[PDB]
RNA sequence: UACGGUGCUGAAGCAACAAAUGCCCUGCUUCCAGGAAAAGCCUCUAAGCAUCAGGUAACAUCAAAUCGUACCCCAAACCG
RNA sequence: CGAAGGUGUGCUGUGAGGCAUGCUGGAGGUAUCAGAAGUGCGAAUGCUGACAUAAGUAACGAUAAAGCGGGUGAAAAGCCCGCUCGCCGGAAGACCAAGGGUUCCUGUCCAACGUUAAUCGGGGCAGGGUGAGUCGACCCCUAAGGCGAGGCCGAAAGGCGUAGUCGAUGGGAAACAGGUUAAUAUUCCUGUACUUGGUGUUACUGCGAAGGGGGGACGGAGAAGGCUAUGUUGGCCGGGCG
RNA sequence: AGGACCGAACCGACUAAUGUCGAAAAAUUAGCGGAUGACUUGUGGCUGGGGGUGAAAGGCCAAUCAAACCGGGAGAUAGCU
RNA sequence: UAAGGUGAUAUGAACCGUUAUAACCGGCGAUUUCCGAAUGGGGAAACCCAGUGUGUUUCGACACACUAUCAUUAACUGAAUCCAUAGGUUAAUGAGGCGAACCGGGGGAACUGAAACAUCUAAGUACCCCGAGGAAAAGAAAUCAACCGAGAUUCCCCCAGUAGCGGCGAGCGAACGGGGAGCAGCCCAGAGCCUGAAUCAGUGUGUGUGUUAGUGGAAGCGUCUGGAAAGGCGCGCGAUACAGGGUGACAGCCCCGUACACAAAAAUGCACAUGCUGUGAGCUCGAUGAGUAGGGCGGGACACGUGGUAUCCUGUCUGAAUAUGGGGGGACCAUCCUCCAAGGCUAAAUACUCCUGACUGACCGAUAGUGAACCAGUACCGUGAGGGAAAGGCGAAAAGAAC
């Protein structure tokens, strides 16, 4: 499914309000991408389906630090 | 071992009928009710020991229970299997 | 016959219930089906005492 | 726990046989006692083909409720109620109204 | 207890 | 005429049989409704 | 002969012709529209094992388990 | 020494109603004053159950067709047997598959079923009958297709899909003749056979894969030949000469 | 050779009659068209409800189809009877 | 506990017993075929086919145990490139599924009303899915209030159909505060001193108490009618017991019972005390939650439909300060007040009843009451999901009719 690895962002529902205020049920989708990040610990590449904002969490943190929470949550990175 | 213990439960009842009586004098075959989950080797080994006679071959068939009616209740007889155990020339019973 | 079979040896009382099946339990089942067994209470009690030894057989062996 | 047992000489308190006596033959699980000489019913018994031909109008003993009878005291010459006590190691019945031990 | 085939309808007209 | 019901035991069990019902989530919920209602004949089987 | 049927005995038991939609024939010819799959079976070796184990021929012996098997089945037994 | 309910009678009030009592019935009912309604049915093509109506009227379900004698029985057009007539006969005959599930066979009965009766029946009750190494199913494999370790995807449910795994309507090993039961028979009996595995003995020998190769393994249509099943004729045998 | 011809099985239903509380909730009788192919049929599957499928009639989807059936919103609503 | 029993239709036969190993009741154990999460593989459920390891009378051929998937951990192996990983094998633990309602979360209509209908309402309702407990959720202020003060959350009544929201239409609808039930506060982001000091958790013992079998348990006759009396009459008794049912018509003294007084070999619920283990005290000095608050675009929830709209959450893009700092006090600015976010746990008052025990009903008396008082979700209908009946009464006792 469309679930971010780091942030955990999942699609949410809302209304597609028009100019006449007609409510139509839509779905907001996260900006997920399949990016492979270089990890200096294992000297390899780890591919993840993270969001674009999730990568902003990654670069401010450590790439090895964010994988610890993924390992703690029980995720196969 | 407990193989002889199983043979003591295979045999259930000695069947008797007009066809079964004719099998005795002409065909030299005993007809007797056996267990539902009884194989030909199990039936043969039971008659070999428990009856002290020589078994040549055993032919089995499953009798379907007839749907009876006890008044207004719709019942059904329990299914059973009969065996056609053929003896040899030196038969006793 | 709860106590008359309790302290008997394991394979000794094993031979009895294996004999139980070798006798009446199987003999009276042949006679009752042939219309020769007059008594009917014998078939009930023989089924009961076979269950009595097998309960003691499991009780003596192991737990 | 039974106030009236098998071989107890009882007296009928209520029914067509009020005042008559007799010992109980048996008691059923439904609280019904069977006393001879009390409930004589003229049953029109059909002769069964099986090995006996009684025929006739037989004279059986019908069951009556245990509450309509009480054990005869045989000392006061009248009906007597019964209780339960522990005079010996077992539970035994004891009389009332000039209580004795049964 | 079943209904009936209903009476056969006539060809309906117009203005 | 050809009647709408042409019986076949193989096609009956493949469609509405027990294992067919248990093969899906919604078929299992059918059995829950039948067991809640206490119907004796659960599915079409032997 | 209970008169339903049962027991015993029993001759000839060949030739010619015709002849199939059935067989040879999963054949032959022709045509285009070009006409399932895998298993059983035969053979070859790999990894491995060769005094072995296995394979072939002959003989003897054992086993072939379980279930269906009654009756209607173009119909008063199936569906209507 | 007889409640309620039911069924009649006599009184009684403007009225909804009330009182008494004959009979049945058989053990509950309830004064007066207050309170609460699932509180009063003729209708809603109202619902349930019962009974009329048309009416003893149509109809008794292919116009293949019955006639007679004897038997059984309380009762015979319908049951049994015998003698004639008619119908199908590429079926209205005989075997299966599917679908039914004892309807099969025997003894016994006519309360209900049979569009009539019925000692009759696929109707009721009781008993019996279904015998496989060679038939089929099971099993080896597989088409369409289903499920699907992992894997991909999807808010969840779940969807797709690899290995694999199932899935015949297909491909793989083998028995025929005669006889016999009230009902089973290439299954039971007799005669004569066949196939696949295990074990043991002897004699030779290199054996050995989820692997390669062969084979399995295949379309429509048409024509010819040799045959056979089978039929006809002649001969032979038995009986007959009406 | 033939989406060749006549014509049985088989498939289908053009005409007329009967039948219309029928033998039958579309059948029978007497004639009909195809009948080696775009044929028919058995068995086992796949495609489903705003969807499937349709040599196309808005036909079929279990005797019900201009939106199948069952259950639930739901005792929808009804200025009408 | 026991002199009676071998469940019922449903007799019968053959028996087991009578003061005790008959039967019955309860506690603790054994057995517990097959299907079904089904779990060795497969499959049309109660079926088929196995493999491995042990134990065994005729190689005959049997008996037992194990072998499903996923998650976590451990061990042994182990590629494409050396190391290493992916992957593979084995071992241990847990889960899988079912269940009426309550709870939380992820999705989420329309019929209807507005006398039409699109904003809105219906309604975050029906329904689908996931998850957990006996209650669940929340929960100890970057909270309210007002510049007086109150101090966690949850539930009830006012506040109030008020202030407001709203094609300002239909309709939606607070808060502040007060009165009540119940009130319990704590831990980490960290070092030192002191270390087991409160604290809970897991297992034993002791005591109290309850449950699962049970025991004792009071008191009346005569007579009349009547089939039979409990009913009439007459004279007595008990009552911490006329609650109730049965008994040939309405019984306090006929019985089962009731009040009351007692009882547990064994298994446990609960309450403490206490043994052992884990767990962590108390003090000082710090630290004090960043892609977070906030902002832009588009939504959602707050009674608040973007309106002057405060507040929170979120899809995307950005993005501080950090306790001499920041949030809130309903556009927004200044002053004051108050609190401290971006880390967590938590009993009570609160909701429901698949089920069990006792009790009650100005509820029904068989077309009513649950669909089903009678072996009813049964017969029957439909391929299927599903739909769904009708059917109570002899008699006191069968004494149910010999002949």
């Amino acid at each position: 499914s469309r679930v971010c690895q780091v942030t955990g962002k999942r699609p949410v529902t809302g209304n597609n309000r028009s100019h006449a205020l007609n409510a139509t049920k839509r779905r907001f989708l996260p900006n997920l991408h399949s990016h492979r990040f270089w990890v200096e610990s294992e000297k390899r590449f780890v591919t993840l389906r993270v969001s674009a904002k999730g990568m902003r969490v990654i670069d401010k943190k450590g790439i090895d630090t964010v994988l610890a929470e993924l390992r703690a949550r029980g995720e196969k990175y | 071992m407990i193989r002889e213990e199983r043979l003591l439960k295979v045999l259930r009842a000695p069947h008797v009928s007009e066809k079964a009586s004719t099998a005795m004098e002409k065909s030299n075959t005993i007809v007797l009710k056996v267990a539902k989950d009884a194989t030909k080797a199990e039936i043969k080994a039971a008659v070999q020991k428990l009856f002290e006679v020589e078994v040549e071959v055993v032919n089995t068939l499953v009798v379907k229970g007839k749907v009876k009616r006890h008044g207004q209740r719709i019942g059904r007889r329990s299914d059973w299997k009969k065996a056609y155990v053929t003896l040899k020339e030196g038969q006793n019973l | 016959m709860k106590a008359k079979e309790l302290r008997e040896k394991s394979v000794e009382e094993l031979n009895t219930e294996l004999l139980n099946l070798l006798r009446e339990q199987f003999n009276l089942r042949m006679q009752a089906a042939s219309g020769q067994l007059q008594q009917s209470h014998l078939l009930k009690q023989v089924r009961r005492d076979v269950a009595r030894v097998k309960t003691l057989l499991n009780e003596k062996a192991g737990a | 726990a039974a106030k009236i047992r098998r071989d107890d000489e009882v007296i009928v308190l209520t029914g067509k046989d009020k005042g008559k006596r007799g010992k109980v033959k048996n008691v059923l699980s439904s609280g019904k006692v069977i006393v001879e000489g009390i409930n004589l019913v003229k049953k029109h018994q059909k002769p069964v083909p099986a090995l006996n031909q009684p025929g006739g109008i037989v004279e059986k003993e019908a069951a009556i409720q245990v509450s309509n009878v009480a054990i005869f005291n045989a000392a006061t010459g009248k009906a007597d109620r019964v209780g339960f006590r522990f005079e010996d190691g077992k539970k035994v019945r004891f009389f009332k109204s000039n209580s004795e031990t049964i | 207890p079943r209904p009936r085939p209903r009476p056969r309808p006539r060809p309906r007209p117009r203005p | 005429m050809k009647r709408t019901f042409q019986p076949s035991v193989l096609k009956r069990n493949r469609s509405h049989g027990f294992r067919a019902r248990m093969a899906t989530k919604n078929g299992r919920q059918v059995l829950a409704r039948r067991r809640a209602k206490g119907r004796a004949r659960l599915t079409v089987s032997k």
